């Protein structure tokens, strides 16, 4: 039942301080910090907002409103690698369905679901700005065009 | 070493914005300098701010971010108000079909940086921002690196080239909200807040970042500025139609042989974009419609319009999504509805509920589950997203869909069945 108070490890905290020192005002760093936290933990820990707020020198409710507004930041699910799949036009014309199916075949999950392992989550997103090379998806920061199931499987094998 | 990105095809007839960016790789500062880079900056710092605003005005450069507002006139509004002032490059590009800005950022970042420095000097801004969408991580890192390269050469920092002009460029990242592309919403996000648009007026040039005079310009707009300084405003005007000067980037997608970004003059027609440059349609199927991103729908009878900012022109961002005879217009309309559903910030009630209901009713129409009342409700909602709206999203969230209803009634009637 007991839980340890939340702290950022030092390596992560250093990067957060870097972002906070980067802009002329501290509170401008909020999104860079949240991006950094999500890549580190595979999500946004609810406990993490209070320490972040103190570093940003903001009220907690401010940070809470920001996290809520940008739904891409995920407080509910932990996933090491987020597979962002474009479900927009014109990707829908160029075979988003095929990609989704291949993802389901390989990983056994549908959009919005996380693997039991907890390493992969499929997130449906709007246009990724790579429409000429549709259908399009991202694995964390890396971005690729989908060709075939075997091609997709090889790409995914690179994330471990 | 940057995150993987797709290989977007690029082609140019003008060899200006895509001189380097037609090749899919990062052009670093040494290579940029070799091609004559940062010389326009040096020439600009030898001119007065007022002279630069004048050249950009006389060039007839218009905003490349969708609204087509005269850039020079925008800057003049900013400088009529006391400083300090801020300059913002808008790199949020999140509209369906639109990928023109990313190829400049990822392949020729110094072209954008040079334009930002010149533009900042013009309006007397010592602090500048690039706001790049979060789904462009490579662009973010590429810009961060290019800015440091420029600083080391003395194009940024204090006392640039002995001019006594100081500039720092900061790169901020979005977090998955299209609305942050709206200029007032962008400014809110830069202040560390939710991307909620503000009531306009005032315009950012009057009251923007920290309530100070602020110019917001699109990436593509700013990329024109080095050329205007380098060539002079008159030679720039000789590019393209007398009325709509300069090169323009057209991201072309959908069922074309050669999807990608084309740098063309704005007297090019939509038919030429698709058939002459993009190589026609896959399987030589007839064109049914073109979606100007999520803003407008053109039918096959409208292919001879110019790609300019005239009343009868294509306008927008020059985004060309091509649909063929086989592609379902209702299905496509649903995707546009879904886009607006996901992107409304929710501040305004008719926008909030209208965008939601438009998508949900259209989905039922598409699945053949819609009642007669659903049909009437869909029609009503489509026409009533705009009331009380404080930004452009509410004004246009039903525009494209309404045009499909008007231009493809026979196709809609089958779903009525
Ligand atoms: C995209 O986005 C577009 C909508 O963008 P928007 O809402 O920013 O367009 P808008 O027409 O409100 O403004 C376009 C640009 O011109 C500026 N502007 C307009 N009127 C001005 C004035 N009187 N004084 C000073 N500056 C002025 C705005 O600040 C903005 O930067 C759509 O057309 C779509 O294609
Ligand atoms: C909902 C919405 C989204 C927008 N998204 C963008 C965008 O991604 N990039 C952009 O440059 N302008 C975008 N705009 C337009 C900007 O508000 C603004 O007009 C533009 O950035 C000004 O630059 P320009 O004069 O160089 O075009 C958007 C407008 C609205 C209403
Ligand atoms: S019109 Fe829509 S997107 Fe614009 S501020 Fe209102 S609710 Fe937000
Ligand atoms: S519609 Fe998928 S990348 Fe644009
Ligand atoms: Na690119």
């Amino acid at each position: 039942m007991f839980k340890t108070e939340f702290e950022f490890p030092e390596e992560l905290k250093t990067k957060l301080q870097e972002h906070i020192n980067y802009f002329p005002k501290k509170r401008q760093a909020i999104l860079l910090c949240l991006h950094e936290i999500q890549n580190y933990y595979g999500y946004i820990p609810p406990e993490s907002l209070k320490p972040l707020a103190d570093m940003l020198e903001l009220p907690l409710n401010h940070v809470e409103g920001v996290v809520a507004f940008y739904d891409m930041f995920d407080r509910e699910d932990k996933a090491k690698y987020r597979i962002r799949v474009c479900v927009s036009i014109p990707c829908h014309l160029m075979g988003t369905n095929k990609l989704l199916k291949a993802l389901e075949n390989i990983l056994g999950i549908k959009p919005g679901e996380v693997t039991p392992d907890g390493k992969f989550k499929i997130v449906p997103v709007q246009c990724l700005g790579a429409c000429s090379e549709a259908p399009m998806f991202m694995v964390n920061d890396d971005e690729y065009k989908f060709e075939s199931e075997v091609q997709l499987n090889e790409i995914l094998s690179r994330y471990t | 070493s940057y995150p993987a990105i797709p290989r977007i095809y690029a082609e140019t007839t003008l060899n200006m914005l895509l001189k380097r960016a037609k090749k899919p790789r990062v052009h670093s500062i040494d290579e940029y300098l070799k091609d004559g880079g940062y010389q326009a900056l040096e020439k600009a710092l030898n001119m007065s701010p007022e002279e630069i605003i004048d050249w950009v005005d006389k060039s007839t450069l218009r905003g490349r971010g969708g609204a087509g507002f005269p850039t020079g006139k925008k800057w003049k509004f900013a400088v009529q108000n006391p400083g300090p002032r801020y300059f913002i490059c808008n790199a949020d590009e999140s509209e369906p079909g639109t990928f023109k800005d990313r190829i400049i950022i990822e392949r020729d970042p110094h072209l954008l940086i040079e334009g930002i420095i010149i533009s900042s000097y013009a309006i007397g801004a010592n602090e500048a921002y690039i706001y790049i969408r979060g789904e462009y991580p490579a662009g973010y890192y590429i810009l961060r690196d290019a800015i440091e390269e420029a600083k080391k050469k003395g194009f940024l920092g204090k006392n640039i080239l002995g001019s006594g002009f100081d500039l720092e460029i900061y790169v901020a990242r979005g977090a998955g909200a299209y609305i942050c592309g709206e200029e007032t919403a962008l400014i809110e996000s830069l202040e560390g807040k939710r991307g909620h648009p503000r009531l306009k007026p005032p315009y950012p040039v009057q009251k923007g970042l920290w309530g100070k005079p602020t110019v917001v310009n699109n990436v593509e707009t700013i990329a024109n500025v080095p050329f205007i300084i380098s060539m002079g405003w008159e030679e720039y005007r000789y590019i393209g139609p007398s009325d709509y000067a300069g090169p323009k980037l057209f991201p072309v997608s959908g069922k074309v042989k050669k999807p990608g970004v084309y740098e063309l003059p704005m007297n090019t027609t939509l038919r030429e974009v698709i058939f002459k440059y993009a190589g026609g349609t896959l399987g030589n199927k007839k064109v049914k419609a073109v979606f100007s991103g999520a803003l407008d729908c053109f039918s096959s009878e409208e292919l001879d319009i110019p790609m300019d900012y005239s009343p009868l022109g294509f306008g927008g961002t020059g985004t060309v999504i091509v649909l063929t005879e086989e592609d379902d217009i209702v299905e496509a309309a649903l995707k546009i509805a879904e886009f607006y559903e996901h992107e409304t910030c929710g501040q305004c009630t008719p926008c909030r509920v209208g965008c939601y209901e438009q998508a949900n009713l259209l989905e039922k129409i598409y699945k053949g589950e819609a009642t007669e009342q659903d049909w009437e409700g869909f029609d009503f909602v489509n026409r009533n997203i705009q009331p009380t709206s404080i930004c452009g999203l509410g004004a246009v969230a039903g525009r494209l869909i309404r045009q499909t209803l008007e231009k493809f009634p026979e196709e809609w009637e089958k779903y009525r069945k």
